[PDB]
DNA sequence: AGATTTTATGTTTAGATCTTTTATGCTTGCTTTT
DNA sequence: AAAAGCAAGCATAAAAGATCTAAACATAAAATCT
């Protein structure tokens, strides 16, 4: 891979190829066994998802060793929930200290009194939604440099090594391996980090007012193709749709809580209320209320 | 005593055991319970709805069912009540009588997950208002809805809530595993003829039918009906006008112009006036709607000194502004210093003229452009 | 040992006493009538029954009547701006339906109150409504749950129970589990409680409180308007009784200056009280017109443009700078280096010579604690913002008349 | 789907016995692991006791 | 009848939140040299 | 005529600024061991 700079200056049969792949990188485990008593860190860098294979390694082989797994491809987990992990259940320390790094000097030192306690740490996508920023990495690799501790990774965006110095990548003692898997990133994009009949679905629980409030916005938006909120509040008025200002007001905050409604303030002060729809879907919901 | 203490004790808005507006949504939660009974299987639920429409009317009502208090293990927990998010798992040992190391609130996530894996009957968890178990990770909502997933649990838990799309908007991550989302069930808000069929049973269970006549009943839902549809204003309205009724007349029907009367009404010092006819003035005349206490006090005092009258100092005018504020007629957004504070105007002028009931002063201000 | 101490107070064994005084107080029967007038003008001296609240008082009375003859259990809410006689009211009513109730008249009642004022923070009211019941200090998640072993089970013989919640905006908070919790126990069928709910905001429910706690507080409410022109008349002159010490214009002109600002009560009965004061050092028994006119330009002060006129001359040309350089520039916000340019051309136009940069910010830091000018820490001179706090007119009026 | 992958928690220990030399001696006893051993100990404290005395 | 963890509680500080306000940047819409 | 270049415009977002809250830290009540 040698990347041309002109690119940026002008800008079935799978089935069992993919078990026999599988079985493949099945065969690899005792030689990373070897590596890992070593001293070295694994780490696959293949296309498709290695859950399955880390998850074979941590069934197959590390049945019996202590084990952390690690989701990187977590939205929310963050790195005092796994340095309180390692902290409070494998050492029976209680809570780690509120500073990072000094809970991954008090890891060092209850570590160093127990020789022969090896900590395997599996951790799917070291370059995990909460994991890209630097000191996270830069706890991994404090982490991963302990002579207990043993260090299983996966990686998989192409921009990963930007964040790893060439201290990290000391203290991350890698042995690269090419895992490519061809399957899909099932779980890895489940997660939460990757219209009209909403808009029925949502008018169809409103009370009549409500119905009426947002058929007069409907009314002129089609008529003019955001209305000012004194039109709204007059027109109100006069079809007895609200009682006061502050009503109005709590029904246009409900409207925003159910996104049926985009409030633009302008530069004199008066409220904006666009509907994020275009008009022809629109025309069509007038239809359909009459 | 007589007839109207009698409706309005009745009225009550408390508890309830008969719920006439509410049998197609009774029907459907048996099923669920019922269907999810014999198939001895864990099923997540998520009802919700506007205020006053009657969900937890329904599964109180449902809680004290003799059959399901035979088959299954009934909890009632209100999230209000809890003193943080993360202690309702502690609360939830207290409704089981779990045994526990004690004194982490993980240990108790342990001892329920325990019980959970063994428990020998089903557990019906109703946690009433759970938008208050929402916070920002929210650990513990996905940790409380994973539980029928869990391998053996047999949890069917039930969340009441306010809001039609808590579930997708706060538990966008359950939509990736079908075994694991809720069944929605919204609560419609009431319409005019379930209002009348509410007030024709609770004014019936005490044989007060005769003190409303049934036309000033169809005006008072089809008020209610049309503004929110919950019965809790319902109710309130219909005890106000029998405890209106009796402070006034004090058997007789209340009349339809009682009922029009409290609908109506349900649904000034000199230098305040002073004050609003200025604020006023200023956003007629002037595009620009940034009106700061300082800019609106110099107007004030020019204002004052062609009417020939003693105006006050910005420290009294701050705390007259501020009066003002309370009936609601204005808003101050506060800043840095008193003079920076930012009024902003939240009536309509037509209603400030109909308020002020001054217009001999009004015409008078308002044609007074040279002052600004 | 303290801890006994502090078990003996938290278990409520030891009344917090006061220490009294040396010296016995003196006789009723010394008193001059002026004195007597300015005892019986305290705010602080509520009378048995209030003038011009009646209508409030008949509705106050005939909820919690009925509420409490019903069994029922409720809420109410209300409200108005300060100094009108709510919680006055409200303790009236209170205080006779406890004499109807003493009498056997009425059914008995419990009678807890707080104020959301006295709590540093919200969930403290649950510390202190207990401690109206039982009288022991106890932590609030305790006292929660012991207030919800009360109200949710029925305990007969049950007794009505009346909270009073004065100051609802300040328990309200983020999440307003408190406010929701005192407002959904009523509800409960084996809760009798009927909770009223005093605050000044009119639009409260709807502008800050939450949709089911709006729909919990229900539609029943009293709007306390302010006192009149004539109602504070009415007030003052009950107050003072029989006696002429006070001029009926004086007491006129009282109820007709304060009533025109705010309609707060509280306000004429301490502008009579220093009208009072001023007239028993003019050795007169009699509260003469102008003493009220001296007592209502006391206590609405304007005084500011005799702190302008008072000012140091450099500050005189430091005040006319700032409205000269607002004039000029438009902006209402003028930095201090333009300032200091147009205190120099002022200055030579005077005569006199200003004092170099390092002193001019001394003068403008001394105009900025007492408020005349609204101006930055002085770290960054030359750049910093000077707001002139004082209208313009003002500063002219100052140093010309 | 699988135990490990949780929408509530991120980390799954599995403790085995933690309080407070992974080979097995089939591998240990293996003359090629102890060759290995020998010549790397042997290479290691001389590449260390250059850089002392380059230090020194 | 006295010392020791043990636990329940209150305080304080760091972090989440609401809100305004200000800005670079992402895109647009012409605009203009090669 | 082709593709680089200047005002325009909404928008994520960035500061910020108050503000509220959750967890870490100091501390007191108390079973526990002697
Ligand atoms: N269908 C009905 N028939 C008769 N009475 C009803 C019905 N629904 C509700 N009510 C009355 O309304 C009162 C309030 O209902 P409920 O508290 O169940 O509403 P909610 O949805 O729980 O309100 P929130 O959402 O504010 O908690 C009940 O005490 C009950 O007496
Ligand atoms: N109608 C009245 N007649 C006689 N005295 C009155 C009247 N109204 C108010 N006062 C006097 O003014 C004082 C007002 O106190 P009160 O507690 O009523 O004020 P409040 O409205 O509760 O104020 P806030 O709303 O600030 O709490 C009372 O002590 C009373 O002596
Ligand atoms: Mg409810
Ligand atoms: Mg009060």
């Amino acid at each position: 891979f040698v990347p041309e700079s002109d690119g940026y200056f002008h800008s079935a049969e799978h089935e069992g190829s993919i078990n026999a792949i599988m079985e493949e990188y099945r065969s690899y485990f005792p030689k990373w066994m070897c590596i890992l008593n070593e001293g070295f860190n694994i780490l696959l860098y293949g296309l498709g998802s290695k859950h399955q294979l880390l998850q074979s390694f941590h069934r197959e082989v590390l049945h019996k060793q202590t084990v952390l797994v690690v989701n990187g491809f977590f939205p929310s987990l963050t790195i005092k929930d796994m340095l309180d992990s390692i902290t409070s259940d494998i050492l029976d320390a209680g809570i780690s200290p509120a500073n990072p790094h000094e809970a991954v000097d008090m890891i060092e030192e209850e570590f160093a009194l127990i020789p022969e306690t090896h900590l395997f740490l599996i951790v799917h996508n070291l370059d995990g939604a909460m994991l890209r920023n630097v000191k996270a990495q830069a706890i991994l690799s404090r982490l991963a440099r302990i002579p207990n501790i043993h260090l299983l990774a996966s990686i998989d965006h192409i921009n990963t090594p930007l964040l790893w110095d060439q201290g990290k990548l000391c203290s991350f003692n890698f042995s690269w391996w090419d895992c490519t898997t061809m399957l899909p990133y099932t779980n890895e994009t489940a997660f939460e980090n990757s219209a009209l009949s909403s808009m029925r679905s949502v008018f169809s629980s409103l009370t009549t007012n409500s119905r009426g409030i947002y058929m007069l916005i409907v009314k002129y938006q089609l008529k003019n193709k955001g209305m000012p909120f004194r039109d709204l509040y007059s027109s109100c008025r006069e079809a007895f749709l609200v009682s006061s200002d502050l009503a109005l007001r709590a029904q246009l905050t409900e409207f925003l809580d159910h996104k049926l409604v985009k409030s633009k303030r302008s530069v004199d002060g008066s409220e904006q209320l666009t509907i994020p729809i275009d008009g022809a879907l629109l025309q069509q919901f007038l239809e359909e209320q009459e | 005593r007589n007839k109207y203490q009698n409706a309005r004790r009745v009225l009550n808005s408390a508890e309830t055991q008969n719920l006439p507006g509410r049998e197609s949504q009774l029907q459907e939660l048996r099923e669920f319970f019922s269907n999810h009974l014999e198939s001895q299987t864990s099923g997540s639920l998520y009802v919700s709805g506007q205020p006053g429409t009657g969900k937890t009317a329904c599964l109180s009502l449902l809680l004290r069912d003799p059959d399901f208090s035979k088959r299954l293990q009934r909890v009632y927990i209100n999230c209000t009540s809890i003193a943080s998010v993360g202690a309702v798992y502690k609360k939830l040992c207290t409704e089981l009588q779990l045994k526990v190391s004690g004194r982490t609130e993980r240990d108790h996530l342990e001892a329920i997950q325990r019980h959970l894996k063994t428990a020998k009957r089903m557990l019906l968890l109703v946690l009433d208002e759970i938008d208050q178990l929402c916070t920002s990770r929210q650990e513990v909502l996905y940790t409380i809805f994973e539980w029928p997933a869990l391998p053996g649990s047999r949890i069917l838990l039930v969340g009441i809530a306010n809001s039609l799309d808590l579930t997708d908007r706060a538990l966008m991550r359950l939509n990736a595993r079908c075994e694991l989302k809720p069944r929605l069930m919204h609560f419609p808000p009431y319409s005019k003829q379930q209002i009348v069929e509410i007030f024709k049973s609770r004014l019936a269970e005490a044989e007060v039918l005769d003190v409303f006549p049934p036309v000033t009943l169809q005006l008072l839902a089809a008020k209610v009906s049309a503004i929110s549809g919950d019965v809790r204003r319902a109710l309130d309205i219909g005890r106000r006008v029998v405890e209106i009724a009796e402070q006034q007349k004090r058997l007789k029907p209340v009349q339809v112009t009682q009922v029009a009367a409290v609908l109506n009404k349900v649904y000034f010092p000199l230098q305040q006036k002073l004050m609003l006819c200025t604020l006023v003035l200023m956003l007629r005349n002037e595009r620009n709607k940034d009106i700061s206490m300082g800019r609106l006090h110099e107007v004030y005092r020019r204002v004052c000194a062609k009417r020939n009258i003693l105006a006050l100092d910005q420290a009294e005018f701050t705390g007259t502004v501020d009066l003002v504020e309370t009936r609601g007629i204005l808003r101050i957004m506060r800043k840095k210093e008193p003079r920076l504070h930012k009024v902003l105007l939240q009536w309509d002028e037509e209603e400030v003229h109909a308020a002020l009931s001054d217009k001999q002063l009004i015409a008078s201000i308002l044609s007074d452009t040279a002052c600004l | 040992t303290p801890s006994q101490k502090m078990k003996k107070i938290r278990a409520g064994e030891l009344s917090p006493s006061m220490q009294q005084r040396t010296d016995l107080p003196a006789k009723d029967s010394s008193k001059s009538e002026l004195q007597l007038a300015r005892e019986q003008l305290h705010v602080s001296v509520v009378p048995k029954s209030l003038p011009c609240r009646e209508r409030e008082f008949e509705n106050i009375y005939a909820f919690l009547e009925g509420k409490i003859q019903d069994q029922c259990g409720g809420c109410m809410y209300v409200s108005g701006v300060p100094g009108t006689g709510k919680t006055a009211t409200v303790t009236g009513v209170i205080r006779t339906l406890q004499r109807m109730a003493k009498q056997n008249e009425l059914p008995a009642f419990e009678y807890l109150e707080i104020n959301g004022m006295r709590l540093t923070e919200p969930r403290q009211a649950y510390v202190q409504i207990y401690k109206q019941l039982t009288g022991k200090t106890v932590s609030w998640e305790q006292a929660h749950a012991l207030l919800e072993k009360r109200f949710t089970t029925p305990a007969p013989r049950r007794v009505t129970t009346v909270l009073l919640v004065d100051e609802l905006d300040i328990l309200c908070n983020r999440r307003q589990d408190v406010v929701y919790n005192l407002l959904d126990w009523p509800t409960k069928s084996a809760a009798k409680l009927v909770v009223v709910t005093i605050a000044n905001t009119m639009d409260l429910p709807e502008r800050l409180l939450m949709g089911k706690v709006t729909s919990r507080l229900g539609l029943t409410r009293l709007t306390f308007q302010p006192y009149s022109h004539k109602q504070l008349q009415e007030i003052v002159t009950a107050r003072l009784g029989g006696s002429e010490t006070f001029k009926g214009e004086a007491v006129q002109l009282v109820a007709r200056k304060v009533a025109a600002v705010s309609g707060d009560a509280r306000r004429a009965l301490d502008i009579c009280r220093r009208a009072t004061e001023i007239a028993d050092t003019a050795a007169v028994k009699c509260v003469t017109m102008l003493h009220v006119q001296q007592a209502l330009a006391e206590m609405i002060a304007s005084a500011k443009v005799q702190a302008i006129r008072n000012c140091s001359r450099m500050e005189q040309i430091f005040l006319q700078a700032i409205a000269a350089e607002v004039t000029r520039t438009g902006v209402e916000e003028t930095t201090f280096m333009g300032v200091y340019q147009q205190v120099e051309t002022i200055a030579a136009f005077m005569g006199v010579t200003f004092p170099p940069p390092g002193r001019a910010l001394r003068l403008c830091s001394k105009l900025g604690a007492e408020r005349l000018i609204i101006s930055e820490h002085s770290r960054n001179d030359l750049f910093q913002k000077i707001l002139l706090n004082v209208s313009a007119d003002d500063i002219h009026y100052a140093l010309r008349v | 789907m699988d135990p490990t992958i949780s929408v509530s928690k991120g980390c799954f220990v599995y403790k085995n016995g933690a309080t407070r030399s992974l080979l097995g001696k089939e591998v240990v006893q293996q003359p090629f692991y102890e060759e290995y051993r020998k010549a790397w100990n042997q290479i290691n404290d001389h590449i260390a006791d250059l850089q002392h005395r380059s230090y020194a």
